[PDB]
């Protein structure tokens, strides 16, 4: 008595309710012995990721609680405009417009809300770096030159997970049987110049490779380096390299990954030492600076969900699916879907359109008006010119 | 050890991230010091990089570990299976403290 | 995967009959699955199962649990001893989309397309050839102790 | 009317090709220089082109003048141009396939439907050639005529990344394009391939016969490649960039296969669904001209 | 006090951990923290436990 209203009408409700803006997963696939729904993350190489699905337990005002007892007044004490055909009740046809201006609404708040953390972390995507030394295989080397190496930790914290979201195969070991070709090979395979050491003293060749090539060796330890290398030249030493920062961007190139432009190169060259305190207070002054325009729905939905942002580390915040084990999968082009490749910076193609133009615009030489440095000296201002 | 890795390895955890330093200031100032050689180990030194921190991504490792630890833990109790996963949350709020 | 794996192992009893010689009513001349898009592993399947690998006529692999044992090919010939089977399995694996079959199957589609000019099969195709194994295992599932007469 | 030389319309220098490249107006060969080859694992094989379809789309009445070159330049290199296939405007190349239509096309890029003043137009005899293929362009999205969107592809490799060797054999290893490299590069390119006039290319490419259409595939290779790089750039997995002694190296993998990827991103122009098959059509026809 | 994520103080699961780290979180003072600080540099002539 029931069944034909829940068949020949509620299916038809459930259906346009599937292609709802914001309905964006799906929900099952009919197998109950093998469902199991996608979990992607915003991992971030530098910060613990954050499940978009998780057993967060907040009630949401009771969403998450489920009564079963609620079939019982379905089946017994409701009735239906389909089951009172004797009393001829004529279905209704809701307007659109109403769910879909509130679903837009929020899809304004929403893209819009994450910008000026964007942006900011979008600028620092380039500069994570880590500690790396640079022993000098020949004389006459300036400080810079040489053979660059980094411990195994350092390409732990930093360049593996960036590997893992580059979706690169894992860069070789070097026994020191390995040619400088099969190197070479490596870097052609993960576009990174880096190659993990696994054992056995390096042949020579292979060192100048290291050298010409500026390939950064990942040493496990710096336990006297220099027995690694078939130093025939013998001027390598323990006691002579050079310790210095290398920034993730003078490392990774990828470009919806990470801004390598030589302009945000300037812009950070002249950057403070930054805290991620200092990074949040950016943030918090340039959401100050643009209040943004939101509908009053939207500023509903804004105070309903409605406050923090900030535990998340965004510095190269990239969605992933985890495996259910825990560990978080590379991105996958047949499974994923293709806008999670990369995010680019979360924001729209047309602001990285315009990003290119102002990049254009403060690398400019005219606007370069702030000047360092300056002479004392005591001559007489006969003919002025400033410059 | 060669059956107990996993032991060694959360044992590794503890190992300080500081470094050993002369007291230089002090032998120049002829302080009294016991030791024949005098030094103190300070247990963290300066950010070096402009965004990266050491020392907080040494404890963003540390927590991933013990992540891993809790997350390999057997439990039977279905409360304890709950506790397993918010234990996971905890973990993954203190390291942004840290940071 | 469980598809994917039935249908290898039909493919590869069938390609075993044909090249025996026999005249056969295969329903179709490729009978294993081309995946259009899915998994790693199902890759996998699709790659050692392009390969006819000399283990199955051997019968090396153990078919009780057949797509496990599959999976299992699959990693030996990723990383093959033979530089030939790991190139040919490597490249496989990256062009899963394409159907990989030897040329005497491909005179076979030709004689097919040539009975029946508006036939369709399936447009993205390579034509490896097979990489001769010398390595001639004995096996045999099925109860009964060996009792071996050392030399 | 702009009267056809004894070479293409290409042999006039109003009609050069030539990429901007390190301060400077590089003509697209010696921009095709600088690239080089990682081979891979994975072999390309071209298969024969399926013939083009007999039918041409019809021209509905449209009562002003299509701008064709801007449409095709865009569908086909363009950094925002997106649902090609909407508007079908491609099929009003048609007008101009007709004996002794009054449509003209012009070196503008226009299809006007009469003759007007002041405005220079190709040899409409030479045009009838043209547009008797590629007003093919219009049924680009038509579900009985679109090209194959993965085959062709290999041949573009052929085209592009192939030796003489590897070309007369029709066989290539699948290649990782490189190239020492600026900021922007990829999107530099293709707006200094929007800009060209391909109108004269294609023109050419159509109308001229025996020894005289023969120079003209040598002398406008490079031209055909540099359009075919922009492409294989649109649709490549992944176009990385590598550090090597503060010299920076863009490498695009893969050349000659389709990803169909569609998601957009900042590296290279990107195709919708529908540049993907009205490029594919484009690249069914360009190629069932070039190789006769 | 910051030991918590919200809202996972409030989360019913989390009852047995919450209480775990609330048996470990001594409340702040300067005397004790700046102890502790020192102890790290003055001389120990009394084995601490
Ligand atoms: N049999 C195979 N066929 C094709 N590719 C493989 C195969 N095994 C591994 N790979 C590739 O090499 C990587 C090796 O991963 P790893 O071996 O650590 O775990 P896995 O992918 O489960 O493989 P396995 O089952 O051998 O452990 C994978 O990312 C995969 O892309
Ligand atoms: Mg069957």
């Amino acid at each position: 008595n029931i069944a034909v209203a829940h068949t020949d009408h509620l299916s038809v409700v459930y259906a346009t309710m599937s292609n709802f803006m914001l309905n964006f997963t799906n929900n099952f696939s009919g197998n109950h012995a093998t469902f199991k729904p996608d979990q992607y993350v915003i991992t971030s190489p530098e910060g613990s990721y954050k499940p978009i699905i998780e057993r967060q337990g907040e009630t949401v005002d009771g969403l998450t609680i489920i009564d079963t007892s609620i079939v019982w007044p379905i089946l017994c004490q409701c009735t239906y405009p389909l089951v009172r055909q004797s009393i001829m009740e004529e279905i209704v046809y809701p307007d659109p417009s109403t769910t879909l201006s509130q679903s837009l609404s929020v899809a304004q708040v929403l893209s819009k809300l994450t910008l000026p953390d964007a942006f900011i972390n979008m600028i620092l995507s380039g500069g994570d770096s880590v500690v790396m030394r640079t022993y000098q295989t020949e004389a006459d080397d300036d400080l810079d030159e040489g053979i660059r190496m980094t411990t195994y930790d350092q390409y732990l914290s930093h360049i593996r997970e960036r590997l893992h979201i580059t979706n690169v195969p894992d860069p070789i070991y070097i026994t020191g049987a390995s040619t400088p070709d099969q190197i070479a090979a490596s870097v052609q395979a993960t576009h990174v110049a880096v190659v993990l050491y696994q054992s056995g003293v390096i042949n020579g060749p292979a060192s100048t490779y290291l050298r010409e090539n500026e390939v950064l060796v990942v040493m496990p330890d710096y336990y006297d380096v220099v027995s690694r290398f078939a130093n025939a030249n013998l001027q390598m030493n323990n006691n002579r390299y050079h310790e210095s920062v290398l920034e993730i961007a003078d490392i990774f190139d990828q470009a919806d990954f990470i801004q390598t432009s030589d302009a945000v190169r300037q812009l950070r060259a002249l950057m403070p030492t930054l805290s991620t305190s200092q990074i949040r207070h950016a943030i918090e002054r340039i959401a100050q600076i643009t209040d943004v325009d939101s509908t009053d729905y939207g500023k509903l939905t804004l105070r309903f969900l409605g406050t923090l942002t900030r535990s998340l580390k965004m510095q190269n915040a990239q969605i992933r699916r985890i495996r259910p084990d825990g560990t978080v999968l590379r991105y996958d082009d047949q499974i994923d879907i293709e806008a999670f490749r990369w995010s680019r910076y979360f924001l729209d193609e047309l602001q990285l359109r315009r990003l290119s133009v102002g990049l254009r615009l403060i690398t400019n030489p005219r606007i370069a008006r702030r000047f360092n440095g300056v002479r004392i000296m005591y001559l007489t201002d006969d003919d002025p010119d400033p410059d | 050890l060669a059956g107990a890795n996993t032991i060694i390895a959360i044992m590794r955890l503890f190992t300080p991230q500081g470094f050993l330093r002369t007291d230089d200031l002090a032998i120049a100032a002829n302080f009294p010091r016991a030791s024949r050689n005098p030094q103190t180990y300070i247990p963290y030194t300066n950010q070096r990089g402009t965004v990266t921190n050491e020392f907080a991504s040494r404890f963003r490792t540390i927590v991933a570990t013990l992540a891993n630890v809790v997350n390999e833990r057997a439990v039977q109790d279905d409360m304890q299976k709950a506790t397993r996963s918010c234990t996971k949350q905890w973990l993954r709020h203190l390291e942004t403290q840290f940071d | 995967i469980d598809h994917f794996a039935a249908k290898i192992l039909e493919d590869w009893r069938q390609k075993e009959k044909l090249d025996k010689g026999a005249l056969v009513e295969a329903d179709r001349v490729i009978q294993r699955l081309i995946p259009l898009s899915s998994s790693t592993y199902v890759q996998r399947l699709a790659a050692i199962g392009a390969l006819y690998p000399n283990e199955f006529t051997e019968n090396v692999l153990d078919l009780s649990r057949l797509s496990t044992a599959l999976l299992q090919l699959s990693d030996t010939y990723y990383q093959h001893a033979n530089d030939q089977l790991r190139r040919l399995y490597r490249r496989m694996y990256n062009d899963s989309r394409t159907l990989y079959m030897t040329q005497r199957h491909q005179e076979l589609l030709l004689a097919q397309i040539t009975a029946d000019p508006n036939i369709l099969l399936y447009p993205y195709t390579y034509i490896f050839t097979t990489i001769p194994t010398s390595m001639n295992y004995i096996s045999n599932t099925g109860q009964g102790r060996i009792k071996h007469s050392l030399t | 009317m702009l009267q056809q030389p004894t070479g293409g319309y290409t042999t006039l220098e109003q009609f050069a090709f030539t990429i901007r490249n390190d301060g400077t107006n590089a003509t697209p060969t010696q921009f095709l220089q600088l690239l080089s080859y990682e081979a891979t694992e994975n072999e390309l094989v071209k298969k024969t082109i399926p013939t083009p379809e007999t039918h041409l789309p019809s021209a509905r009445n449209v009562p002003g003048n299509v701008y064709i070159e801007d449409a095709i330049t865009q569908a086909l290199f363009g950094i925002s141009a997106q649902n090609v296939n909407a508007h079908g405007y491609f099929s009003r190349l048609s007008a101009l396939a007709l004996p002794n239509t009054s449509a003209r096309l012009g070196l503008d890029g226009v299809i006007y439907n009469s003759e007007t003043i002041n405005i220079p137009f190709y040899d409409p005899a030479a045009v009838a050639n043209f547009a008797a293929t590629y007003a093919k362009l219009g049924n680009a999205s038509t579900p009985r005529y679109r090209a194959d969107m993965i085959d062709i592809y290999a041949h573009v490799g052929l085209e592009l990344a192939g030796t003489d060797a590897e070309r007369a054999a029709g066989v290539m290893p699948v290649k990782r394009a490189k190239f020492d490299s600026w900021e922007g590069s990829l999107i530099s390119l293709s707006r200094d391939v929007v800009n060209w006039k391909i109108l004269a290319f294609l023109i050419d490419l159509c109308s001229l016969e025996g020894e005289a259409l023969r120079a003209f595939k040598t002398r406008n290779r490079d031209v055909f490649r540099m359009m075919l790089f922009i492409m294989s750039t649109a649709v490549a997995a992944n176009v990385v960039n590598r550090k090597v002694t503060k010299r920076v190296d863009r490498v695009l993998e893969y050349i000659g296969v389709n990803s169909m990827r569609t998601a957009g991103r900042t590296a290279t122009i990107t195709y919708d669904l529908s540049r993907h098959e009205f490029a594919a059509k484009f690249l069914q026809l360009t190629f069932t001209r070039w190789n006769a | 006090k910051r030991y918590f994520p919200e809202n996972l103080e409030q989360n019913q699961s989390a009852a047995r951990l919450v209480s775990a780290v609330k048996a470990r979180a001594s409340e702040a003072d300067i005397s004790s923290i700046h102890l502790a600080i020192a102890r790290e540099v003055s001389p120990m002539f009394n084995v601490h436990e």
